Parts: C-alpha cells; structure tokens; sequence
C-alpha cells in the first residue's frame, strides 16, 4: 500500500456509525443458531444446510473448538468467520505460554471484541460481518457470551441469532427456566432450531457441540440422529 | 541428569531421575523432567533447566495450535523438524539436549537432539550427564522386538546405573510407556534409596526465642 | 568421517562410513552420511552435523521448487551450485564439506567437491572427510579410467574399508549407493 | 561475586495449614554496611507474599515490575491471583531479560485464595521454577540454611512450632555468614490473620 | 445394565405380541423406577411406545383407563411437562373411541388452557 | 463509465476497463511480426520514418536481452525500454544463483507477472506494451512467446503485433513452418512487411530484421542488413 | 440501491450485501470455458476441454491442467492471468508445509491458505480481489480421494462430482441425477461421466483433440495428464 490508512467509517450528521449498522444486517440474514446455558453444562447448537446432495458434511465444520473447554459458533458469514478463529486460536497461545494456565472465557472475550473493534477504527478496510457465541465450564460455573461487529460482549442465558432470531427469542422467554439439566438444554435447542428449519432434520442438517465441566465435547452425527428420535 | 529411552515392538519406554543440582548442592530432591508435548509425544530435558522448559512448552503450544486446524493428530517428524529449526536459528546458545520420542499412524519413533541442531534417528538413545553409564546398560544388554515388560525392565536398569555411578544423578526413578493406545506415565516407580530416620529430639518448648517486637494484622 | 565418490560409464557411485564422534566419544554408531535431495541427486555430508543438515535441508527445499516449476528433471551442475552460494556465503559461519555426485540426463554422470571454502570443481572421483588424508597414495595408484560399476562398487569399498582402520575417528559400516538413469541401488556392507 | 556484591539470605517454609517467610536486615557494599532496614519481602495481595535476594538493585526493579504488571492483572479480571499464576508471570519476567539477566532469585510462599492451602516455590536468575513442600532458601549463604532445615523439619506442624523452627533455622544459618545479618524479620501467616516478628540478632 | 435393558425390551416385546395384559400391565407397572435410568426427554418416546402396544392388543377397557390414570398421577408427582402432555393426549384420543360427550370435551378444553400457554 | 478509473474495481458485469483500454493503446502502433522457421526464429519490425526526423537507426525495437534471447516490443516505446532492463535483470540473476542460461519459459513467466502486478492496484497503472520473445537452443529447439498488456504469455509459432494485426496473420499461416529454412523465411518475412502498410499515410518506412538460430550459434543479432541486401530486393518484386 | 461508494471498492450495501464480489463471481464467464471434477471410489478425474482460434498456435502451452506437487493437481478457470499468479501461489506454499512440517502437505490443508489469501484481497479495500476459480483434487492417507473448489470471495468445501465454469445450472443438475441413483464407480464408469456430462451440457460430440483428463489413483497417486492415444481409447469404449 501506499500510506493512506483513512478511516471509512464515520459519524452520521444524526450521530450514529452508518458501516456498522450495515454490518449488523448481513448477521441478521444468515444461518440461524441458538445457545442455551443451563446450569451444568452450555450448548450450542447451529443449522447447517447444503444447497445440493453434491457438498459434503465432513469437510466444513461450523462448531469449533478453541482450547479443551471453549467452544465457539457463528451466524453471519463464513470466510470472515476463519479469519478470527485462527486469530483467537493464537490468542489463547499468548496466555497459556506466559500464565501456564487455561484461558478463562470471560478473558478471551475482551481480548477478541478488542481485535474486532480495532480493526473497525483502523483505515482501509470494512468491518467483520461475523457475530459470535462463546461457550466455556471455566471454575465451576458455565458460562455463554455473544459479541458482534461492533465489538460489544454480552452475556445471555439464552439466546439465537441468524434469521428469524426475534421469533427464536420470544420462543426461548417461554422454555427457558431458571434451571434445567445438560440433556433438557439439547432438547430445547432442537426444539427452537426446528422452529425455522425446512422438512429434512437428519443428523446432517444441524451440529451440536456442547460444553460439559469435564471438558468441550462435540457431538457425532450418530448421537445427534438418535438424540433426535422424538425431538421437540 | 540422566534420561534415556528405547523402541520395543509396539511402543516407546522413557525414562529419568528426579534431582536438579545447583553447583555441587542437591537443589531438588524431586523434579520432573519427562514433558508433555502431545497426548502421543513425550519429552526429556537435559543440560541448562529453564531453556529446556521454555523450549518444550513452545512447541507442546504450536502443535497444539497445528493439529487443531488439521484436526487429525501430531507426527513425531513435526516435532522434530520444529525443534530443530529452532534450536539452530540461535546458534547453539540454547541448552537443551533433549530425548524425542512419540507414536505416529506410521509407528514409533525416537530421536536424539543436541542443542546445535544436529538430530539422529535411533532405536536407544541416552542423554544427560550420566548418559555414558546408561548406554553400557543399553548396549550389553538388548535385542530387537522386545515385550513391554522387558522394556521396562530395562530402562529402569539403565536408569539405575546412571544413579550409582555418577553424582549427576540421585533419585526417584520415572517412567513413560507410550504404546499405540496407551499411555502409562509412573512418576514414582522405583524409589531405591531412602532416608535414614531421625534419633533425637531437637524441639525445644515454645518460646526458646528471644523476640523484639511482634504485629498482628488480622484478615477477613 | 570418510566420503568417497567416483563416477564411471552409467551414473556414480557413493560411499561413506557411519561413526559420529563427539571428541572421544561414540555418539552413533550408524549413520546416514548420505542424503537424497532428489530421486537422481545425493550428497554426502561431512565437517559439523547440525551446520550440513540445516544446508541439505534448505538445498532440498530450493531444487524442490525449482524443478516442479521448470516441470523436468532439473541438472546435478544446478544443485552444485546452490550449495556453493550458501557456503561461501556464510563460510564465516559454516564448516561444511559436501560432495555431490548424481546422475544426469543431460550429462550422464557428474562428482562434484564443494570444500570448506566454498569453491567447486568437478572430478571423476572425489574424496574427503577428516580420514581422508590417509587413502590419497592409494587412490592414486588404483584408480584406472574406464572402469565398469562392478569395479568402481569394489573400488569404493576397499578405500573405504582402509581409512576405517587406520584412522580413529572413522569406522562403524559402510553405506553405499549407484545412483544411474534405471534406479538408485542402496547396501550395506562390511569388509 | 555479583551475587555476593551486597548479601542476602530468603528463607520460606512451609507448615500445616500455614506458611512462614524470612529475610534478613543487612543493606551493605562488600564489606560496608549502610543501613540496618532494607526491605526484601513484599506483599503480592493477601496471604501470598514474595522474598527477594541477590543484587539490591534487582532487589528493588523486579519488585517493582511485578508489581506493574500485577495491579494490570487484577483489574482486567475480578479475582485475585493464585500462587501458581504468580510463578508462571515472574519466570516469564526473568526469562525476557535471557542474556542479560536480573541478578535476584525470588522465593513465593503464599497460600490459597480458594482454600488454606499453602504454596512455596523459588526460582532461578533465569527462571526455573522449581516447587517442594517443605522449604525453599536463596541468598548467599544458601548451604548453612540446609543445615538447619534438613535436621529441623516436621511434617504437621502449628504456627507456634513454625515460628520457633525457622526461628532457630535463620539465626544459627545467618550467624554463620559474614556478610548477613544485623536483624531477622519473620512474617508467618495463616487463614485467620498475619503475624510479623523481629527476632533479637547479633549486630555485628 | 445394558444386557438386563435389551432382555426386558425383548420380554416386554414377547408379551406385547402373545396377547396378554395381565402380565403386560405387571410389567409397566414394574418398570416405572427404571424410567430415572436415562435421559427425561428420551424416557416419553419409550413410554409411548409402551402404551400403544399396551392398547392395541383387544379392546378390554377395564384397566385401560385405570393404567393411563396411573401415569397421570405418576406424572402429577413427578412433574414432567412433556410427560403429562403425551398422556393426555392419548387419554382424550381413547375417550372419543369410546364415544364420549362431555368428559372428552372437558378435557380437551382444559389442555389447550395449557398447551398454548 | 464510472468503473472505468481505476485498475482495483470491476465493472458491473465483471471486467476491466483499465486493461481494455491499455490494449487498444497497443494496437494504435506499428506492426511488428515473428515467425519461426525449424531452426530459428526471424523478427521483422516496419519502422515509420516521417521525414528525416532522426538518423538511420535510432529508437530500434528490437531489442537484445539475454545472449539467446530477442525482443519485438510495439507499443507506447518508454515503457518497452523499461521491460527491457526488467528482462535484463532477471536473466542475470538466473545466471547468478543458477549458472545455467535462462531457458525461455521461464522468462516468459517471470516477465509477465510482473506485467500482471501493475493490473491491480490503484496505484500504478498497466503498461501499454506487448512484444515477443525468440530463443534458440541445441537442447530445446527454437521457442517464440508473446505477452499481452494483461500478461497472458504463451507459444506461438507465427505472430504480430500492431495495427496490421489480423490483416498480417492472415498470409504467415498459408506458409510452412516446419519445410523452411530461416534464410528462406528472412525474404518470407520482408514481404509481408512489404505488403502490407501501404504507403498512403506514411511514405517512409525502415525494414529492421533480426535473426537468431542455429547458424548464428544460438547468439542473438541482427541480420546482415547492408550487407547481400537480398530482402528488399525480393520483396519489392510483387509490384502486381 | 447504492450508498457511499459500495458500487466500487468492497464495503457494504444497506441491503446488508456487497458487490465487488459477485461481479467476480461472472467475471470467471468472459473466460468461455467449462471444466468438471467427478470423483469416483478409488480415482478423480478432472476433464476440461480447450479451444483452439489459431492454427498459428502451440497445443502445448494452452492446457490449464497444473501440477502443484507430485500428488496434487488442479484446474484453473476464469481468466488467465490472474489464474498462473494463483498456482505459483499454491507451488509455493506446498512447498513451506514440506520444509516447515516435514510430511506431504493434505489437499485440505492447502484450501485453507489459498482461502485465507482471497479473503484478505476482499478485506482490505485498495486491492483487486482476483476473480478466477479453483479446483483440486488428490489421494488422502486413510481417507481415499478428495476434491475441493476455492472460490474467490474466500470459501471451500469438499465434494463429490461438481463442475465450474460457464455451465454450472446444467452441469450440476445432471451430476445429482447421475449420483443420486446410487450406481457403481469404479474407473471408466467414473471417466465416462465425467465425459458424457460435459458431451450433453456442451452438446459437441468432439473429437479426441480438445479435453484433457488428470486423473489420480488409489494405486498411483502421482499426478498425471493422460495422452491424446487413451483418451481417444476411452471415448471410443464407451461408444457403443
């Protein structure tokens, strides 16, 4: 490049940051997903479809792991979604070589929404059109986190994203409790994802990956086809 | 310091002491040097102590890193050629001479690192400083296609002969056995010298000492 | 440390023994003095250890490239002249002595002797090592020009089967190659 | 030598559900006291504290570099700091200055801030953290504090046997040095509060 | 556990298939503790199944509405929602095979006070 | 329009103008032609003389690389005299690391990504240049390349560059190719030159031949041009 | 509609969608060309035909079928230049995963770094974001043949039988109807459907001059482009 590093996000004449808004609308209108945490353990749960019999389902993986206990999904869109997994990846490399100690989730989440706003502020470029959960059993209680393209964290009990989310939302205010098993939480989570599906919910159409206090665990497709027997 | 290992016919036996001398002063009577790299790839440490820890807990990170992007498994070809990229980038003013030895999908294998670079492909290798004690065990006493029992066996009768026959080395005896599917880590396995016990009574009744000035802070 | 490479009629033939010493002291009994950069090119190794495995590395990564670039077999003359550039480059920092011998299509088969210098010449057969010096009256007085590979394969034998003797710090076993245009013919010998 | 250039003597040990920490009062150049009150134990929060040894000038900048990148830690999170943490961020403070070093060997004795567990641990100059479970020394006159500990320990101790052991540990140890002494401080601490002594040394 | 799982399904098959209730309905009344053996949401797909092998052997209503009673009650003390809901719902589904007038109508009416609340 | 400013954005339905107009650029030139025979290549460049306006034998554009390797640039000539030192400098450094000669498919790749890197910023513009690349070796024959202003460089065995473009490619392929001597192609290339170009816009015009091959040793020169003469001679017998 | 300068550098719509990109997407159709990737049971065959305007023109230098390393080989589309800057991208990396890593790098693996560099050329908005396609294919250690398709706004993912191109909506229509029957592939029945794919969607019945076949195998796993001979031997068999 050249020199030039201008900043292509500035205040409107109302007062608000007009890239970011856009942003927020390529989240709303991707792929819907949905994250409940319930007192012993925090599930995720995503909804992946394939345009045609053609794609093949071992090949891209839309849970991801972070460090043993830390799981992460997504909603908005997928080349921009790579980029900061590996950029978080060697994030919890920087605290395990100094501290000799697992990450805790809630530092991740400062350390990633602050690369993500950074990068919102610098010159040349656009903002991410990534919005993010975050799982993780760190000491004892679970915890779930939700960031954006703006770079704020959150941190629900229970909440969805991707299309549809608002209905997902109301839907969540009514199942959801004050406390429920790891097992009820995967039942409910099928259950608002089946909200906005299509027809076929094989074991291939969703990906669950859960988070127990022994550890981040995903879960195989022959789990996920018997654990949908009578779903809902 | 004294560290060795050995291939048998389905896995990899290491093994060391535990003491790290300061000067000529027992500093620990109980260390750790057998390191963890990868649920199949374990490490031995010899020579300088923090270079050989911050050496090893460079790379246990980065293959971590790697083979959570692949998604498949470390190989132990990997860790080699990392360490030894390394380690000659610094010119040799890194101690670290280490013992390499892991389970691939293609099978065991071990290695030898000295802290220039240079590296060996070996079915038993012996580092340390005790090391040409261990290797007259090794070589007097082998044969290709071992059990896992008679692996044992014999790392532990190596182990010993760098103990009582040089001063480098005087303690516990450690172990790793690495096969295919298993992995055994024995951090006591053989304790071959004891302490003898005290005979007499050296406490005196409390208060034996003269005091200036005292200060209680209590805390919640 | 012993290497030895002569060249015939086909391709070359190489050979070397398997002692590395750190002093007084045996630190590998057996040892792969010899190195494939590529399916017709070898080397053979000698002065420090980790200096020429770090260069034999990095010669391998860039006659590599270069060949699947070019898309043919590349010349044993190339790969003779990447290693000159990274020890004379660096011959402040590098004690490396590397024969190269491999067969060509071009050319037949080539020997080349980079010294610790970092100069190059080709030879039809080509010593060095540290036991080396002990085998020049007799290398001179049994080399004949136009021997077949029978002949060169018992030639290298017993010159290296001397140097192993008389010197201390060579000895171990002996490791040889033919490398010709049908294949390379690896054994393992000793007396 | 370097480490001889002023003198010091960190003595940490560890008892029942308590630990103890010691140092002593000597601030000289070679042969020349100067003062009679040179700090070298400091406090790292509550129930956790940290000695320091060796040269006075890497007495007083590894204390407080440690104690800049501490106050930074316990406020982008909510806790405080567990003693292994500790260890982990001082090995990483030692290791940075590789070639050329802080001349200083640091001692941690704390305890839980979970529990009442007690910790101890000591470092290199470059950072080797070496941890036991029953005592740690550093300082110059390190081999006469094996003589003591070695023939004084037991395993189940209360505070008042604690105080009088490493009482009687760092006295006859630092009395045996020439370049140590002029007072002992003793701080021993436990779940409930935190008990600073000054024993009665030789002032010579 | 598993091997004492897949002889009671295959005894509980063989008595489903013969033709007989007594030593059925002795059955589903045996197993009810065995229910807190695995997962909550995966125990009603079971129960349901049990039930329609239960019911479609021979119409004999005289214990029919006496075990579906039983598992209501059941499931009054041990408040499953979904459990209680999957009872109901084939308690109401059995009243208008009987041809019932008020008391189907009255309880349908009070699901739906529940069902879309 | 709109679209049309700078070489990073794309048109609406998914090209680029900015190398659309480079190479138009290219074709409001002279024409230049290569051709070769079985044992060599032959350039040709018609060269426009005005009135007098120079000497006899300026600004020449054939050009002279490597030792084995010609040039035929047309185009806007400032930037030609620029690929000409890039082209320069890359075969040295070849011959530097290596030591072997250059072989000419690489030189062909190696020059056109470096055309190619002027076609994506916004920075630098894309060159307007476009020529041809001989080469003769007794281990690989004769090769003869061409890059365009976008840097799609591959063989050919008869091409030309400039206004008389398709006009001039029409009558190279009724020839042979593999039948001809060079020396025969030489007068085989001074007629085409000569047919075409009518002199109605220009009246003068130069004839500047360059030939390497097997008789020239694989070196490259230019022919002996006052020297036997025997071109202009021939061709200008096809008056009807 | 059009806010800012959305139309022009890589920046969002208030639609919540951005155009640089999807003009890249059909600027791979002004190349005029249609390649399919069927894999089979134990191969993967990659066939593409070429078009050939001058007879004055090698048959040589025109094939789009590359070889990255000796166990991978791919196929470009779109255009050309921009298509040899991204395989000397790909030569280039497979080559740090040997000298960094030590093993053979995977055909997955090397998907993800070309990914990752096509993002970043969509990321940052003073740089053209490379429109042309990609596809690989390779024989898996313990997990058979694979085949992959990098596009260029920055995603892959694994396949069984897709096709690129210019006729996509066709080509892929048939593969689903010849894959969802369940039938058997073994070589030639996996050869054969690569051919009478593009033989319907093109609907040319050619002669054996035009496509060209890369098949890798369980048995060989070297890279290799079939000759002229038997590829016209597997076109006539399948003739009845």
């Amino acid at each position: 490049e050249r020199g030039y590093s201008f900043s292509l996000t500035t205040f409107s004449p109302s007062g608000k940051l007009v890239q970011i808004e856009y942003a927020l609308a390529a989240v709303a209108g991707g792929a819907p997903s949905v994250g409940i945490k319930a007192a012993n353990g925090v599930v995720l749960a995503t909804e992946k479809k394939q345009k045609s019999i053609l794609y093949d389902e071992r090949s891209v993986h839309k849970v991801e792991p972070i460090t043993k206990h830390i799981g992460l999904v997504y909603s908005g869109m997928g080349p921009d979604y790579r980029v900061l997994v590996h950029r978080a990846r060697k994030l919890a490399q920087q605290y395990y070589l100094v501290y000799q100690e697992p990450i805790p989730t809630a530092q991740l989440v400062q350390r990633v929404a602050s690369v993500m706003q950074e990068y919102t502020q610098s010159g040349g470029v656009r903002p991410f059109g990534v919005s993010l959960l975050i799982c993780g059993w760190n000491e004892g209680r679970p915890y779930l986190f939700q960031s954006d393209p703006s770079g704020a964290y959150f941190a629900w009990k229970a909440t969805a994203m991707g299309k549809n989310y608002v209905n997902g939302k109301t839907f969540l205010e009514k199942r959801y409790n004050e406390d429920l098993e790891l097992e009820d939480a995967i039942h409910t989570a099928i259950l608002t994802l089946k909200e906005s599906f299509e027809g076929q919910m094989t074991e291939d159409n969703i990906e669950v990956g859960i988070c127990n206090e022994a550890g981040f665990r995903r879960l195989t497709p022959t789990e996920v086809k018997d654990y949908l027997a009578a779903i809902a | 310091t004294t560290i060795a290992g050995v291939v048998y016919k389905d896995g990899i036996v290491l093994g060391a002491d535990t003491r790290a001398t300061e000067g000529m002063v027992v500093a620990d009577k109980n260390c750790s040097k057998i390191h963890f790299i990868s649920p199949n790839i374990y490490c031995c440490g010899a020579g300088t102590a923090a270079d050989t820890d911050m050496t090893t807990q460079l790379i246990s990170s980065n293959l971590e890193l790697h083979s959570l992007s692949t998604g498949r498994l470390p190989r132990v070809v990997t860790a080699n050629r990392m360490l030894k990229q390394m380690l000659f980038r610094y010119q040799g003013y890194i101690g670290a001479a280490l013992v390499l030895g892991g389970v691939d999908v293609t099978g065991p294998h071990l290695y030898s690192i000295y802290p220039h670079g240079s590296t060996d492909k070996l079915p038993y290798v012996t580092m340390g400083s005790g090391s040409l004690a261990a290797m007259a065990v090794f070589e007097d006493k082998f044969r290709p296609d071992m059990e896992e029992e008679e692996a044992k066996n014999l790392v532990s009768e190596a182990i010993a002969a760098g103990i009582f026959n040089d001063l480098g080395s005087g303690s516990n005896i450690d172990l790793c056995v690495i096969s295919k599917n298993k992995l055994d880590f024995l951090r006591p396995y053989t304790v071959p010298n004891k302490k003898g016990t005290r005979l007499g009574r050296y406490r005196c009744e409390k208060g034996t000492t003269a005091v200036l000035t005292e200060k209680i802070t209590p805390l919640e | 440390t012993t290497i030895m490479a002569v060249q015939f009629d086909g391709g070359v033939v190489l050979g070397a023994d398997s002692r590395t010493t750190t002093g007084s002291y045996i630190a590998n009994r057996v040892t792969d003095k010899l190195t494939p950069i590529h399916d017709r090119i070898f080397c053979c190794r000698s002065g420090s250890a980790a200096d020429t495995q770090a260069v034999a590395d990095a010669v391998t990564y860039q006659l590599g490239f270069h060949s699947i670039e070019l898309n043919e077999p590349p010349l044993v003359h190339t790969a003779a002249s990447l290693f000159k550039e990274m020890c004379y480059r660096y011959r402040e920092d590098l004690m490396a002595g590397i024969i190269i011998a491999g067969w060509d299509p071009q050319e037949g088969g080539q020997v080349y002797s980079v010294p610790m210098g970092g100069m190059m010449v080709r030879q039809s057969f080509a010593i060095g090592g540290s036991g080396s010096s002990y085998i020049y009256g007799y290398v001179d007085a049994t080399y004949r020009e136009g021997m077949t590979k029978e002949e060169c394969l018992q030639f290298t034998a017993n010159a290296l089967a001397l140097a192993m003797e008389r010197d201390g710090s060579s000895g171990g076993v002996i490791r040889l190659a033919a490398i010709a245009e049908s294949g390379v013919e690896r054994q393992v010998l000793l007396g | 030598s370097i480490m001889s250039y002023n003198g010091g003597a960190v003595m940490a040990m560890k008892g029942k559900n308590c630990v103890a920490i010691a140092a002593d009062r000597r601030f000289g150049i070679q042969a020349q006291m100067v003062t009679t009150d040179f700090q070298k134990i400091f406090p790292m929060g509550d129930r956790l504290y940290i000695g320091l040894a060796g040269l006075a000038t890497d007495v007083q900048t590894v204390a407080q570099r440690l104690k800049f990148r501490l106050n930074l830690y316990e406020l982008k999170e909510g806790r405080q700091i567990k003693p292994y943490t500790l260890m982990s961020m001082v090995a990483n403070l030692l290791y940075e200055k590789r070639f050329g070093p802080y001349y200083t060997e640091p001692v941690i004795a704390g305890l839980d801030p979970k529990t009442f567990k007690p910790f101890i641990c000591s470092l290199d100059l470059i950072g080797c953290p070496m941890v036991t479970d029953d005592f740690v020394v550093s300082g110059t006159c390190a081999e006469q504090m094996y003589g003591m500990c070695e023939s004084l320990w037991e395993p189940n101790m209360d505070p008042d046997h604690l105080f009088e052991t490493i009482s009687q540990a760092m006295l006859n140890a630092v009395d045996r040095d020439a370049v140590s002494g002029m007072g002992v401080i003793v701080h021993i601490i436990e779940k409930d509060k935190i008990t600073t002594r000054t024993l009665k040394a030789r002032m010579d | 556990v598993q091997v004492k799982e897949q002889s009671i399904l295959e005894l509980g098959s063989l008595l489903a298939k013969t033709g007989q209730a007594a030593e059925l309905g002795g059955l589903l009344k045996y197993v009810r503790p065995f229910l807190n053996s695995i997962s909550k949401a995966k125990a009603a797909r079971l129960v349901r199944s049990l039930l329609d092998l239960f019911l479609d052997m021979e119409a004999a209503t005289g214990q029919e509405v006496e075990l579906c009673l039983e598992c209501i009650e059941w499931a009054k003390s041990e408040k499953r929602t979904f459990l209680r809901q999957a009872l109901e719902a084939r308690l109401v589904s059995l009243y208008f095979d009987t041809k019932r007038y008020q008391e189907a109508l009255h309880l349908g009416s009070q699901l739906l006070r529940e069902l879309k609340k | 329009t709109g679209y049309d400013l700078s070489a990073s954005t794309f048109s609406p339905d998914g090209r680029v103008f900015q190398v659309e107009y480079a190479m138009k650029a290219v074709e409001n030139s002279s024409t230049a032609i290569g051709i070769r025979c079985k044992d060599g290549v032959v350039f040709g460049v018609e060269k426009l003389v005005l009135s007098k306006l120079y000497e006899e034998g300026s600004n020449k554009r054939l050009f002279n690389v490597d030792r084995h390797v010609g040039m035929a640039v047309a185009g806007l000539l400032a930037d030609a005299r620029s690929l000409a030192d890039i082209a320069r400098e890359e075969a040295s450094n070849f011959r530097s690391n290596f030591g072997y000669n250059i072989p000419l498919k690489h030189l062909a790749d190696r020059v056109a990504m470096y055309v190619h890197a002027y076609t994506l910023y916004s920075a630098v513009r894309p060159f307007g240049c476009s020529f041809m690349l001989g080469s003769y070796s007794v281990n690989d024959g004769a090769q003869l390349y061409m890059i365009d202003p976008s840097g799609v460089s591959y063989g050919y065995w008869g091409c030309a560059i400039g206004k008389a473009r398709q006009a001039a490619k029409t009558e190279i392929e009724k020839l042979q190719m593999k039948e001809m001597t060079c020396r025969d192609i030489v007068k085989e290339v001074a007629k085409i030159i000569y047919i075409v170009h009518d002199e109605v816009k220009d009246k003068a015009f130069e004839l500047e031949l360059s030939w390497v091959g097997e008789l020239t040793n694989g070196r490259h020169e230019i022919v002996p041009k006052d020297i036997r003469e025997e071109a202009e001679k021939y061709a200008k017998e096809s008056l009807k | 509609s059009s806010a800012g300068f959305d139309r022009h550098i890589t920046i969002f719509s208030p639609e919540g969608r951005l155009y640089q990109v999807e003009y890249a997407f059909k600027a791979i159709n002004q190349g005029g060309l249609t390649s399919v990737a069927v894999r089979g049971k134990d191969c993967a065959v990659i066939v593409t035909q070429k078009k050939v305007p001058d007879k004055l023109l090698d048959s040589s230098t025109v094939t789009h079928l590359f070889k990255i390393t000796e166990n991978i080989g791919c196929v470009m589309t779109g255009m050309t230049a921009d298509s040899r800057s991204q395989v000397q991208r790909a030569r280039y990396e497979a080559a740090n995963w040997k000298y960094k890593y030590g093993y053979e790098i995977p055909v997955d693996m090397l998907c993800k770094r070309i990914a990752d560099i096509s993002q970043v050329y969509t990321q940052n908005a003073e740089m053209r974001p490379l429109g042309c396609c990609m596809i690989l294919i390779g024989i898996d250690e313990e997990q058979g043949p694979q085949v992959y398709k990098c596009d260029p706004a920055g995603y892959y993912c694994g396949f069984k039988a897709t096709a690129a191109g210019v006729k996509q909506t066709e080509s892929t229509s048939f593969l689903e109807k010849k894959v969802k029957k369940k039938f058997d592939w073994t070589f030639e029945q996996t050869v054969e459907t690569a051919i009478t794919c593009l033989s319907t969607v093109l609907s040319i019945d050619f002669k054996p001059s035009e496509i060209e076949v890369g098949v890798v195998t369980v048995e060989n796993p070297k890279f290799r482009i079939l000759t002229e001979a038997e590829i016209d031997a597997h076109l006539v068999a399948l003739a009845e």
